[PDB]
C-alpha cells in the first residue's frame, strides 16, 4: 500500500499503520513496572545521557492524577498530548462521577483515544505504549500496559521499548510472592532488570514509587543516591 | 495513491505493472532468508524426504491429469477417486496468500496444497489435487521440485481450472453467454485430437496452468488444458457436469465406471460444503 | 534456456536481435508485435526461463487457420534470415526479485550467440518530463559506445535528440551526468550492462501518452524504421503505410467483452 | 489521449476529453427523433425490447416535464432520469415564482447551464445523456432545443441523437417540416425510425412516440393509441 | 488481454472484478487470526467458550475479557481486532438500554445483533468527519440470548451479515472446528452436553494444551441472567476431560 | 519525483515548489526599486507587445495609500489580486487605528497571507515577488516580498528578467548617498542596461514616493525626465 | 486493456462506456435466485434459500416492507438492508402525510433518484445490490425489477441471481398462462422457474424456499418454512 | 479527501514547471481555437464594434438560435471564443456580476471594472485543484462616460488590457498583423471607414468574400450607445458598400 486511506487492511491484514507503530516502539526508551503488594514502581532508563540536560524536563515519568502515574516509550510529543489529555479526562470524572479515578477506568479511556486514532483518514495512529500503574479507590495495587493497537492488558509486571522481550523474559524467571515481600526487593528487581539492559550500570536510570494512598514521591539523587544505593545492593550483593 | 486530504497527487499505478520502483546488503540477506522461508517441500508424507529426485527422474510417468480449481479438483476426485484406489505418495508445502495459516493440519480437509495420488494396477498415472494460489515465482519452484529440469517423453498431463465468464472476452456480451462452457489449448507436440472447441484468438491464460502448458509445450512435452468459463466458483454441481465432454477423451477412456453414484458422492459432497458467507458476494 | 522449436541451429551469428521494454502502456511489445505483423517473421524457437510471470495463448500472430491452432506463451522468438532479423517477443510482465538476473542472463545467452545489434524499444513516464523534453518532440534515443562510434553518421543526418543522462547523486553540482530513465522497467540496467558487457546495442524510448497506444505504437515502429530501414523508406506521405502496417489478429476487442445491454 | 482521467484536465492541444467519451456514450444508445412543425413539435424514440417479459411501457424516454414542455432522451438512462427530475423543479423554481410558463430558452440554458457545471469538476463525470426539449404555445409558437453532455444549447428545426444519429440527419433533412401540420408529421416521424432502424444487430425493438402542440393546446401528451397505431400502418406499408 | 495499470482499492468501496468490494473481503480473513470461539444454541440454554491464547506467563488471565455481555441475557463472544470491537460493544449496551429504558421490556437478541450490523458498513465519507471509520471493523460476534425465543445465538461477520445460526464455530480453526461440530452436534442437547463437546473440541483444536486459565465460557439459560464461569467451576468441568 | 505536492519537503528538507515559484518570477518582467535620502521610485517595463494595445486602461504599478506604491515581476492576475487584497489589509488597519498604516506591517500583513497559501495544499504559491516603497514619519522604506512569504527590505534591489546583472550593476553604482531626482535617472539607467528593446517613452512605468505621498509619473513626465 | 478506466465510477472509458456500473451488474447475479411474476390479482415472490450453512438457520431475501409492498434482493446484503431500511422510512412517510399507501410507480423512481446519487460523484460505490418488489394498489399488481445501475425494469416475470437466464427463458415462454391464475397456480408456476435453475438433483424444500405474496385483500404476508408446504406440495417433477 | 491531481507538471494546473509556468494555461489557450471561430474587435471614437464568423455547418439548425453576441446589459456587450459551454457560463456570470455591481453601487458598471471582476474570476481557477480552467476568452465593449469606446478582452490566464483594436481566435497572429498595419497609419474611423475596415480584416485573412450570413456584427455608438446587433438587412449592405472600393 501507499499513501491514502492512511488506514488501509493488508492484503492479508495486517494493518500496516498498527505494526509500522508497533516497530516505533523498539527505538522508544525501555521502561518497566512492577505491582507489589503496597508499593508500585516505575522505572525506566534514559540512555541518551546528553549530561548537559535539565533531567527534571526529560523526565519519562509522568504523572497523571493523585492516583495515578504512567511512564512510555516512542514518540515523546505524541505521549505528552496523550497526557494532556488524559489529565482534562481524568480531571472530567472527578467532576462529574466524584470519586478517585480507578486505574482501569483511566487505562481503558487512554485505550479509546488511541484506538480512536485509526478512523477518519485524517488522524494517524499514535507511536506510544504506556505503563498505567496506581492504587485503587481501595488500595489494592494495579497495573495496566498499552499498545497502539488499542489493546490495555493487565501485567503483573511489564516493561516496553527498547529491547522490553529480554526484560520480561528475565521478569518472570524472577518474578515471585519471595521477590515482593520487602519493598526494598521489589525496586531491587527493577533495579537489576534494567541492568540487564542499561548501559553498564546505574547511568541515567529514572524511576519512582507510589506506596498506597500517599502521593508520586520521586525516587531521587540523594545523599546516599538512592539510585546508586540500590545499585550497590545489587553490586556487592549479587556474587 | 491520494486524497489524504484536499487537492493532492494521485500518482496512478503503472502499465506494464512497472510500480515496482525499477538491494542493501541487509536487503538480500532477508531476501536469503525469505527465499529459504517460502519453500515448496515436495514433502513425502509422514516420512517427508527421500524426494530430492523429481517424479520424471524420481518415477518414471505416464499419465499425470492434474485439477487446479476447487471444482476441477471436486470433480476429478468425485469421478475417478471413487473409480480406483489411489494413495498418497507425497503432497506439496505450500505458503502463501492462499493456503495460509499453518499449512501443516488436518490436510486441510475443505482446503488444498496439491495432495498427489497413484493407482495400484497401474501406479503410472499421478493425480495432483489443488486449487492453491502458488506465488509467481513459485509455480516455477514447485515444478521443477516435481518435474526438474529433464522432460521426458513418455508421460501425458490433463489440466482442468475454471476462471469467470467475466474474464472471457467476446464481440457480444459475457451475460448473454451460455455459460457455464468449456475451452481448451494444446501444446505444439499433442497431436492428440481435441474434444471441446479452441480458444479464440485474444483471450488468454495468465496462470498455472498456464505455467504448466508452457513447461510443456516448450519441452516438447504434450499436454493438454481443458478449461470452463462458469459464473461463480463455488462448489457447484452445475460446473462439474460442464466438463462432461471429457469423459469421451483418449486419456480418461478407462477410469469412469459408474455416474449416478458419483451424482450421489457429489451431493453428499457439496451438502456438506463450505460455510461460505451469506454476503451474495 | 533458448531452446529453438524443433532442437535446430539459429545460427545467429550477425542478425541483428530485438527486445521490447516492459514499460508504461507496453508500448515496446506492441510496437514489437507491430513489426512482427508487418514483417511476418517466423517462430523459430523460445527463450526458457524462470523470470516471467506464466501466459499462454494460441498464436496470437494469426493469419491462416493453420498457424492459427500453434500455442503461444510469454516468450518466442521470431527470426528472419531474409533481412538478417531475428526478435524477441515478451507478452507478461516481470516477477518480482527477477528482472536483473534475468537481464544478466539474457546477455550472457547473447554472449553465447552473438547477435549483430540489440536494439531495445522502450517508453518512459510522460509525467516525469522536465520542461526541456517537454518542449520537444517524443523521440529520444541512447546507442552504447561501440556502435555509435560507426553509425552516428545517420543520426546526425535524421535529426533525432539524444536524451540528457542526468545525475545520478543530483544533488552534488559535481557528481556524474549518469543514466536515468524513469518508468524504465529494465532499460536502465539492461543499458549499464551492455556498456559493461561493452555489447552493441541500441536504446530507442518515448514519452507516452495513456490509455490506447496504437499512435505511439505506431509512432515507435517508425522510430525504428528510419533508422533499420527493416521496411521501405515511408515517405512520410503514406499513400500506403496508413494502411500497411497490418496489425496482428489477435488485436481485438481489448477494452472489455461488450456493451451489457442492461443499462443503456 | 492520455491525459483523460478527470474533467478538470486539458489535452496536449486542448480537449477535455472526458466530454468526448460522454460524446461517444451518447453514441451508444438507440436514436430518439423530434421534429418542429408548423404549429406543434413532435417527438419519437424506438425502444429496444430486451426482453418480451418487461411490461409495456417500462423504461420510457418521452417524460412529462411540465404541462406545456416534453422532454425525450438519449445515453445513460439513469442520468437521463437524473436531468428529467431536474428539469421539474427547475420549472416549479420559475412557476412558483414567477406565475407564468417557463419558456424554452430559458429552460435550456439552465439546464444546459446545470449539465456544464458538472462537465468542469473532478469531483464528478459528466451525465453521458443527451436530450431534447420540445414545446409549443400561442406566444411563442413551437421550439425544440438539444442539449448535449458537454453543456451545448442549440435550437433545431429537426433533430436526432443516438447511434443512427447520422442516418436519422441525413433522413431527416428531406423533408419540408417548417410548413406542415402534426398529421403529415407523425407519419414521417416513424416512416424515419424505421428507415434508419437496425434490427440485424438490435431485432426486437418498439416504437413509442409523443407530441406537444395546438393539437392538444400546449399540453405535452403521448400519441393517442389509434394515430400511433395507423402511423405503424404507414410506416410498414413504406417499404 | 494484457495486464497493465489499475487502482485496486484506492477508493475504499471499489468493487472487485466480478463484483466483490475490496475492504470487505479483506477483512473476513483479517479474521483467521483471532481466537477460536465456539458457541452452542440448544433448548435448554447456550453456551460461548474461547481461546484466550496466552501469550506470556507475565500477565494474570483475569485481564483479557474475551468474553462480556450485552446485557443480563445477552452475552457476547468476539475474536479478532478486540479494539474497536469494544466500541461494537458499548453500542450494543447503549441500543439495549435505549429500548429498554423507551421500551419497558428487555431488548430482543435478533434485534441486537440487527442493530450492530447496522454500525458497521459506514465506510467511506472521508470529508466528513462525523460518524466515520473509513476502516470496516475486523472482529467477528457471537450473540447469545434468553426471550420469547429463549435460548438464541447470532454469528456475525465482519459484513453487516448475520445468521439465526446455532452451533457456530470462528475462529483461526474455525472451518476444522465447524466441520467437527457438525458430526458431533445432537439437535436435543443437555446443557452440560454442550458444554461437554464444545471443550472437548477446544481441547483439540488449540496449539496449547488446556487448563482452567487457558480458556473461559459462560452460559445464559431461561433459568436467569448471564454467568461467567469462576476458575473451581473450569476445574469441576474439565475433571471428566 | 518528491517535486510535486507542495506538501512534503525534498529527502533534503528543500521546497523545490517554492523554488518553482521563485523560477516563475525569474522569468517575470524587469523591475527595480530604488531608496533614497528623500524618497523611494519604483520602475518596471510594460511589455504591450503590439501597438493594439493599451497602456494606460490598465496599469502595472499600484497605489495602496497616500504613500504606498506596488510593483511585481511575475504574472500580473495573481499580482492584481495581491494588490486588491493588501488594499482590504491596510484599510483594515485605518479603520481600527485612526492612521494610516505604516508600510511594515502591511508588509507583514503580505507576507502572511502568501505565506499560508504555500502552507495549504491544493494551492499553488503565489508566483509572483512584491516590491513596497514606503514613507514613515517622514522617511523613507523598501521592501521586497519573497513568493515563499520572505520578506525583506532593500537600500536597492531589481527583479524579474536578467535580475542578477541588475543587482550587480546596481551594488558599483549606487550609494547611501543619494536623492531622489537622480535616483530616477540612475534607476533608469539600470532598466537601460538590460532593457533588450531600445527604451521608448512608453515601455516604462514609474512611481516615487515622497512626504507627499505615493504618486506615479505621468507618461508626460517620463518623456520629461528622458530628455536629460 | 482499458484498466485504467474501469477503476473508478466517477471515470469514463473511451468507449462511452462506464465499467464499475457493469461491475456491480456481474455482482448481482452472484447471489441467489429469484422470482418475479404476476397475474390480474396476486404479485407473489419466489426466492431461493442459502442451503450453504447447514446446521445454522439460513438467511431472510424477502423482506417486509409494507402491509401492500414486499421486495427481495440478490446483491449487497449491506445495500440491500440500507435500502428496505429507505423503502419501511419512505413508505411509513407516505402514510402519515397522505394517510394513503405509496404508490409504486413512484417509489420505485425514489429508489433510482437515490442510487443514482454515488454513480456520479467521487468516493462512492454503485448499490451493489439487485431488488425485486412486488406491490398492489389502486392501479393494479406490479413488479418492478431494480438494478444497481440506477436503472429500473418494469417487468411481469423476473429472475436475478445465479443461472437466472434459464428461468427467464422459462417465464418468457409461459408468459401466456400467467395473466389468469389463482394464487396456488402462480405460485406453482413460479416455483417451477426457480426450481428449473436448480439442478435437476436438487429439490425446492420448506427448508430452502421463501414463498412470499400480496393480494388484493390479503396483505404483504411472507411465507417462511413449513408453512410454505401446501404451496410445495402437490408439485409435479420436472 | 478528493480524487486529487495526477502527479505531472502538465497533469494538472497548480504545479509549476522547473520554471514554473502554467502549462495548462497553455492547453486552455490553445484550446481556444476549437470550434474553429476567429473573432475582431476594433473600436473608433463613436463606436465600438465586434466581428465574427456564424458557422453554420448544418441547416437543421436555426441561425437565430446559434450566435456569439451576447448582450450583457443593454449598454454593454461581448463576444465568446473556445468551447460554447463555457462561453455560456461566463456570459451568465458577467450578466449577473454586473447586475450585481448596479444594485451595490448604484451605476452602471464600467467596461473596465467589469473586465477586471471577470479576469479575477478567471484567475481564481488557476488557482485550485479541482477547478479546470474556462477555457473561453471573452471581449467587450461600451462607452463608459468620457472615454468614448473601450475594448477589454480577459483570458483563461486572467490577463486582459485596453485595446483600441485586437482580435481572438485560430487566424488570431495575422489578424493582429493586419490590425497593427492598419491601425499603424489609418486612424480616423468615424464610422464607415471605420470597423468595416475590420471587416476587411477578417475577410482577408479568412477566405474569399463574405455574404452576411455568416456574419454577426454588434455594435455600440457613443452617440446611441445600446448594445445592438445588425442584420443582413444590414450587414448586406454595409458589405456591398466595402467590395466596392
Amino acid at each position: 500500500s501507499y499513501d491514502r486511506a492512511i488506514t488501509v487492511f493488508s492484503p492479508d491484514g495486517h494493518l500496516f499503520q498498527v505494526e509500522y507503530a508497533q516497530e516505533a516502539v523498539k527505538k522508544g526508551s525501555t521502561a518497566v513496572g512492577v505491582r507489589g503488594r503496597d508499593i508500585v514502581v516505575l522505572g525506566v532508563e534514559k540512555k541518551s545521557v546528553a549530561k548537559l540536560q535539565d533531567e527534571r524536563t526529560v523526565r519519562k515519568i509522568c504523572a497523571l492524577d493523585d492516583n495515578v502515574c504512567m511512564a512510555f516509550a516512542g514518540l515523546t510529543a505524541d505521549a505528552r498530548i496523550v497526557i494532556n489529555r488524559a489529565r482534562v479526562e481524568c480531571q472530567s470524572h472527578r467532576l462529574t462521577v466524584e470519586d478517585p479515578v480507578t486505574v482501569e477506568y483511566i487505562t481503558r479511556y487512554i485505550a479509546s483515544l488511541k484506538q480512536r486514532y485509526t478512523q477518519s483518514n485524517g488522524r494517524r495512529p499514535f507511536g506510544i505504549s504506556a505503563l498505567i500503574v496506581g492504587f485503587d479507590f481501595d488500595g489494592t495495587p494495579r497495573l495496566y500496559q498499552t499498545d497502539p493497537s488499542g489493546t490495555y492488558h493487565a501485567w503483573k509486571a511489564n516493561a516496553i521499548g527498547r529491547g522490553a522481550k529480554s526484560v520480561r523474559e528475565f521478569l518472570e524467571k524472577n518474578y515471585t510472592d519471595e521477590a515482593i515481600e520487602t519493598d526494598d526487593l521489589t525496586i531491587k528487581l527493577v533495579i537489576k532488570a534494567l541492568l540487564e539492559v542499561v548501559q553498564s550500570g546505574g547511568k541515567n536510570i529514572e524511576l519512582a514509587v507510589m506506596r498506597r494512598d500517599q502521593s508520586l514521591k520521586i525516587l531521587n539523587p540523594e545523599e546516599i543516591e538512592k539510585y546508586v544505593a540500590e545499585i550497590e545492593k545489587e553490586k556487592e550483593e549479587n556474587e | 495513491m491520494a486524497a489524504t486530504f484536499f487537492g493532492e497527487v494521485v500518482k496512478a499505478p503503472c502499465r506494464a505493472g512497472t510500480e515496482d520502483e525499477e538491494e542493501t546488503p541487509e536487503d538480500r540477506e532477508v531476501r536469503l532468508q525469505l527465499a529459504r522461508k517460502r519453500e515448496v517441500r515436495l514433502l513425502r508424507r509422514q516420512t517427508k524426504t527421500s524426494l530430492e529426485v523429481s517424479l520424471l527422474e524420481k518415477y518414471p510417468c505416464s499419465k499425470f491429469i492434474i485439477a487446479i480449481g476447487n471444482n476441477a479438483v471436486a470433480f476429478l476426485s468425485s469421478f475417478v477417486m471413487n473409480s480406483g484406489v489411489w494413495e498418497e505418495v507425497g503432497c506439496a508445502k505450500l505458503w502463501n496468500e492462499w493456503c495460509r495459516t499453518t499449512d501443516t493440519t488436518h490436510l486441510s480437509s475443505t482446503e488444498a496444497f496439491c495432495v498427489f495420488y497413484h493407482l495400484k494396477s497401474n501406479p503410472s498415472v499421478f493425480l495432483c489435487q489443488c486449487s492453491c494460489y502458488v506465488a509467481e515465482d513459485q509455480q516455477y519452484q514447485w515444478l521443477e521440485k516435481v518435474f526438474g529440469s529433464c522432460p521426458r517423453k513418455n508421460m501425458q498431463i490433463t489440466i482442468l481450472t475454471c476462471r469467470h465468464v467475466t474474464d472471457y472476452k467476446t464481440s457480444e456480451s459475457t451475460g448473454s453467454l451460455p455459460s457455464p462452457f468449456l475451452r481448451a489449448l494444446k501444446t505444439q507436440n499433442f497431436k492428440d485430437s481435441a474434444c471441446c472447441p479452441l480458444l479464440e484468438q485474444p483471450n488468454i491464460v495468465h496462470d498455472l496452468p498456464a505455467a504448466v502448458l508452457s513447461y510443456c509445450q516448450v519441452w516438447k512435452i504434450p499436454a493438454i488444458l481443458y478449461l470452463c468459463y462458469t459464473d461463480v466458483m463455488k462448489l457447484d454441481l452445475i460446473t462439474v457436469e460442464a466438463f462432461k465432454p471429457i469423459l469421451s477423451t483418449r486419456s480418461l477412456k478407462g477410469l469412469v465406471k459408474n455416474i449416478p453414484q458419483s451424482t450421489e458422492i457429489l451431493k453428499k459432497l457439496m451438502t456438506t460444503n463450505e460455510i461460505q458467507s451469506n454476503i451474495y458476494t | 534456456m533458448f531452446v529453438p522449436c524443433g532442437e535446430s541451429a539459429p545460427d545467429l551469428a550477425g542478425f541483428t536481435l530485438l527486445m521490447p521494454a516492459v514499460s508504461v502502456g507496453n508500448v515496446g511489445q506492441l510496437a514489437m508485435d507491430l513489426i512482427i505483423s508487418t514483417l511476418n517473421m517466423s517462430k523459430i524457437g523460445y527463450f526458457y526461463t524462470d523470470c516471467l510471470v506464466p501466459m499462454v495463448g494460441n498464436n496470437p500472430y494469426a493469419t491462416t487457420e493453420g498457424n492459427s491452432t500453434e500455442l503461444s506463451i510469454n516468450a518466442e522468438v521470431y527470426s528472419l534470415p531474409s533481412r538478417k532479423l531475428v526478435a524477441l517477443q515478451l507478452r507478461s510482465i516481470f516477477i518480482k526479485y527477477k528482472s536483473k538476473p534475468f537481464c544478466e542472463k539474457l546477455l550472457s545467452w547473447v554472449k553465447s550467440s552473438g547477435c549483430a545489434r540489440v536494439i531495445v524499444l522502450s517508453s518512459s513516464h510522460s509525467y516525469q518530463r522536465n520542461d526541456l523534453q517537454l518542449r520537444s518532440t517524443p523521440f529520444r534515443y541512447l546507442l552504447t559506445p561501440s556502435m555509435q562510434k560507426s553509425v552516428q553518421n545517420k543520426i546526425k543526418s535524421l535529426n533525432w535528440e539524444e536524451m540528457e543522462k542526468s545525475r545520478c547523486i543530483p544533488e552534488i553540482d559535481d557528481s556524474e551526468f549518469c543514466i536515468r530513465i524513469p518508468g524504465g522497467g529494465i532499460t536502465k540496467t539492461l543499458y549499464d550492462e551492455s556498456c559493461s558487457k561493452e555489447i552493441q546495442m541500441a536504446v530507442l524510448l518515448k514519452f507516452v501518452s495513456e490509455g490506447d497506444n496504437i499512435p505511439d505504437a505506431l509512432g515507435l515502429v517508425e522510430y525504428l524504421n528510419e533508422w533499420l530501414q527493416i521496411l521501405k523508406p515511408l515517405s512520410d506521405d503514406p499513400t500506403v503505410s496508413a494502411s500497411r502496417w497490418k496489425i496482428p489478429s489477435s488485436w481485438r476487442l481489448l477494452f472489455g467483452s461488450g456493451l451489457p445491454p442492461a443499462l443503456f | 489521449t492520455g491525459y483523460d482521467l478527470s474533467a478538470s484536465t486539458f489535452s496536449p492541444d486542448g480537449r477535455v476529453f472526458q466530454v468526448e467519451y460522454a460524446m461517444k456514450a451518447v453514441e451508444n444508445s438507440s436514436t430518439a427523433i423530434g421534429i418542429r412543425c408548423k404549429d406543434g413539435v413532435v417527438f419519437g424514440v424506438e425502444k429496444l425490447v430486451l426482453s418480451k417479459l418487461y411490461e409495456e411501457g417500462s423504461n420510457k424516454r418521452l417524460f412529462n416535464v411540465d404541462r406545456h414542455v416534453g422532454m425525450a432522451v438519449a445515453g445513460l438512462l439513469a442520468d437521463a432520469r437524473s436531468l428529467a427530475d431536474i428539469a421539474r423543479e427547475e420549472a416549479s423554481n420559475f412557476r412558483s415564482n414567477f406565475g407564468y410558463n417557463i419558456p424554452l430558452k430559458h429552460l435550456a440554458d439552465r439546464v444546459a447551464m446545470y449539465v456544464h457545471a458538472y462537465t468542469l469538476y473532478s469531483a464528478v463525470r459528466p451525465f453521458g445523456c443527451s436530450f431534447m426539449l420540445g414545446s409549443y404555445s400561442v406566444n411563442d409558437g413551437a421550439q425544440l432545443y438539444m442539449i448535449d453532455p458537454s453543456g451545448v444549447s442549440y435550437g433545431y428545426w429537426g433533430c436526432a441523437i443516438g447511434k443512427a444519429r447520422q442516418a436519422a440527419k441525413t433522413e431527416i433533412e428531406k423533408l419540408q417540416m417548417k410548413e406542415m401540420t402534426c398529421r403529415d408529421i407523425v407519419k414521417e416521424v416513424a416512416k424515419i425510425i424505421y428507415i434508419v432502424h437496425d434490427e440485424v444487430k438490435d431485432k426486437a425493438f418498439e416504437l413509442e412516440l409523443s407530441w406537444v402542440g395546438e393539437l392538444t393546446n400546449g399540453r405535452h401528451e403521448i400519441v393517442p393509441k389509434d394515430i400511433r397505431e395507423e402511423a405503424e400502418k404507414y410506416a410498414k406499408e413504406s417499404l | 488481454m494484457f495486464l497493465t495499470r489499475s487502482e485496486y482499492d484506492r477508493g475504499v468501496n471499489t468493487f472487485s472484478p466480478e463484483g466483490r468490494l475490496f475492504q470487505v473481503e479483506y477483512a473476513i480473513e483479517a479474521i483467521k487470526l483471532g481466537s477460536t470461539a465456539i458457541g452452542i444454541q440448544t433448548s435448554e440454554g447456550v453456551c460461548l467458550a474461547v481461546e484466550k491464547r496466552i501469550t506470556s506467563p507475565l500477565m494474570e488471565p483475569s485481564s483479557i475479557e474475551k468474553i462480556v455481555e450485552i446485557d443480563a441475557h445477552i452475552g457476547c463472544a468476539m475474536s479478532g481486532l478486540i479494539a474497536d470491537a469494544k466500541t461494537l460493544i458499548d453500542k450494543a449496551r447503549v441500543e439495549t438500554q435505549n429500548h429498554w429504558f423507551t421500551y419497558n421490556e428487555t431488548m430482543t437478541v435478533e434485534s441486537v445483533t440487527q442493530a450492530v450490523s447496522n454500525l458497521a458498513l459506514q465506510f467511506g465519507e472521508e470529508d466528513a468527519d462525523p460518524g466515520a471509520m473509513s476502516r470496516p471493523f475486523g472482529v467477528a460476534l457471537l450473540f447469545g440470548g434468553v426471550d420469547e425465543k429463549g435460548p438464541q445465538l447470532f454469528h456475525m461477520d465482519p459484513s453487516g451479515t448475520f445468521v439465526q445460526c446455532d452451533a457456530r464455530a470462528i475462529g483461526s480453526a474455525s472451518e476444522g472446528a465447524q466441520s467437527s461440530l457438525q458430526e458431533v452436534y445432537h439437535k436435543s442437547m443437555t446443557l452440560k452436553e454442550a458444554i461437554k463437546s464444545s471443550l472437548i473440541i477446544l481441547k483439540q483444536v488449540m496449539e496449547e494444551k488446556l487448563n482452567a486459565t487457558n480458556i473461559e465460557l459462560a452460559t445464559v439459560q431461561p433459568g436467569q441472567n448471564f454467568h461467567m464461569f469462576t476458575k473451581e467451576e473450569l476445574e469441576e468441568v474439565i475433571k471428566d476431560i | 519525483g518528491y517535486s510535486f505536492s507542495l506538501t512534503t519537503f525534498s529527502p533534503s528538507g528543500k521546497l523545490v515548489q517554492i523554488e518553482y515559484a521563485l523560477a516563475a518570477v525569474a522569468g517575470g518582467a524587469p523591475s527595480v526599486g530604488i531608496k533614497a535620502a528623500n524618497g523611494v521610485v519604483l520602475a518596471t517595463e510594460k511589455k504591450q507587445k503590439s501597438i493594439l494595445y493599451d497602456e494606460r486602461s490598465v496599469h502595472k504599478v499600484e497605489p495602496i495609500t497616500k504613500h504606498i506604491g506596488l510593483v511585481y515581476s511575475g504574472m500580473g492576475p495573481d499580482y492584481r489580486v495581491l494588490v486588491h487584497r493588501a488594499r482590504k489589509l491596510a484599510q483594515q488597519y485605518y479603520l481600527v487605528y485612526q492612521e494610516p498604516i505604516p508600510t511594515a506591517q502591511l508588509v507583514q500583513r503580505v507576507a502572511s497571507v502568501m505565506q499560508e497559501y504555500t502552507q495549504s495544499g491544493g494551492v499553488r504559491p503565489f508566483g509572483v515577488s512584491l516590491l513596497i516603497c514606503g514613507w514613515n514619519e517622514g522617511r523613507p522604506y523598501l521592501f521586497q516580498s519573497d513568493p515563499s512569504g520572505a520578506y525583506f527590505a532593500w537600500k536597492a534591489t531589481a527583479m524579474g528578467k536578467n535580475y542578477v546583472n541588475g543587482k550587480t550593476f546596481l551594488e558599483k553604482r549606487y550609494n547611501e548617498d543619494l536623492e531622489l531626482e537622480d535616483a530616477i535617472h540612475t534607476a533608469i539607467l539600470t532598466l537601460k542596461e538590460s532593457f533588450e528593446g531600445q527604451m521608448t517613452e512608453d515601455n516604462i512605468e514609474v512611481g516615487i514616493c515622497n512626504e507627499a505621498g505615493f504618486r506615479r509619473l505621468t507618461p508626460t513626465e517620463v518623456k520629461d525626465y528622458l530628455a536629460a | 486493456f482499458r484498466n485504467q478506466y474501469d477503476n473508478d465510477v466517477t471515470v469514463w472509458s473511451p468507449q462511452g462506456r462506464i465499467h464499475q456500473i457493469e461491475y456491480a451488474m456481474e455482482a448481482v447475479k452472484q447471489g441467489s435466485a429469484t422470482v418475479g411474476l404476476k397475474s390480474k390479482t396476486h404479485a407473489v415472490l419466489v426466492a431461493l434459500k442459502r442451503a450453504q450453512s447447514e446446521l445454522a438457520a439460513h438467511q431472510k431475501k424477502i423482506l417486509h416492507v409494507d402491509n401492500h409492498i414486499g421486495i427481495s434482493i440478490a446483491g449487497l446484503t449491506a445495500d440491500a438492508r440500507l435500502l428496505c431500511n429507505f423503502m419501511r422510512q419512505e413508505c411509513l412517510d407516505s402514510r402519515f402525510v397522505f394517510d394513503r399507501p405509496l404508490p409504486v410507480s413512484r417509489l420505485v423512481s425514489l429508489i433510482g433518484s437515490k442510487t443514482q446519487i454515488p454513480t456520479q460523484r467521487y468516493g462512492r460505490r454503485p448499490y451493489g445490490v439487485g431488488l425485486l418488489i412486488a406491490g398492489y394498489d389502486d392501479m393494479g399488481p406490479h413488479i418492478f425489477q431494480t438494478c444497481p445501475s440506477a436503472n429500473y425494469f418494469d417487468c411481469r416475470a423476473m429472475s436475478i441471481g445465479a443461472r437466472s437466464q434459464s428461468a427467464r427463458t422459462y417465464l418468457e415462454r409461459h408468459m401466456s398462462e400467467f395473466m389468469e391464475c389463482n394464487l396456488n397456480e402462480l405460485v406453482k408456476h413460479g416455483l417451477r422457474a426457480l426450481r428449473e435453475t436448480l439442478p435437476a438433483e436438487q429439490d425446492l424444500t420448506t427448508k430452502n424456499v421463501s414463498i412470499g405474496i400480496v393480494g388484493k385483500d390479503l396483505e404483504f404476508t411472507i411465507y417462511d418454512d413449513d408453512d410454505v408446504s401446501p404451496f410445495l406440495e402437490g408439485l409435479e417433477e420436472r | 479527501m478528493s480524487r486529487g491531481s495526477s502527479a505531472g507538471f502538465d497533469r494538472h494546473i497548480t504545479i509549476f514547471s522547473p520554471e514554473g509556468r502554467l502549462y495548462q494555461v497553455e492547453y486552455a489557450f490553445k484550446a481556444i481555437n476549437q470550434g474553429g471561430l476567429t473573432s475582431v474587435a476594433v473600436r473608433g471614437k463613436d463606436c465600438a464594434v465586434i466581428v465574427t464568423q456564424k458557422k453554420v455547418p448544418d441547416k437543421l439548425l436555426d441561425s437565430s438560435t446559434v450566435t456569439h453576441l451576447f448582450k450583457i446589459t443593454e449598454n454593454i456587450g461581448c463576444v465568446m471564443t473556445g468551447m460554447t459551454a463555457d462561453s455560456r457560463s461566463q456570459v451568465q456570470r458577467a450578466r449577473y456580476e454586473a447586475a450585481n455591481w448596479k444594485y451595490k453601487y448604484g451605476y452602471e458598471i464600467p467596461v473596465d471594472m467589469l473586465c477586471k471582476r471577470i479576469a479575477d474570476i478567471s484567475q481564481v481557477y488557476t488557482q485550485n485543484a479541482e477547478m479546470r480552467p474556462l477555457g473561453c476568452c471573452m471581449i467587450l465593449i461600451g462607452i463608459d462616460e468620457e472615454q468614448g469606446p473601450q475594448v477589454y478582452k480577459c483570458d483563461p490566464a486572467g490577463y486582459y488590457c485596453g485595446f483600441k483594436a485586437t482580435a481572438a481566435g485560430v487566424k488570431q497572429t495575422e489578424s493582429t498583423s493586419f490590425l497593427e498595419k492598419k491601425v499603424k497609419k489609418k486612424f480616423d474611423w468615424t464610422f464607415e471607414q471605420t470597423v468595416e475596415t475590420a471587416i476587411t480584416c477578417l475577410s482577408t485573412v479568412l477566405s474569399i468574400d463574405f455574404k452576411p450570413s455568416e456574419i454577426e456584427v454588434g455594435v455600440v455608438t457613443v452617440e446611441n450607445p445600446k448594445f445592438r446587433i445588425l442584420t443582413e438587412a444590414e450587414i448586406d449592405a454595409h458589405l456591398v458598400a466595402l467590395a466596392e472600393r
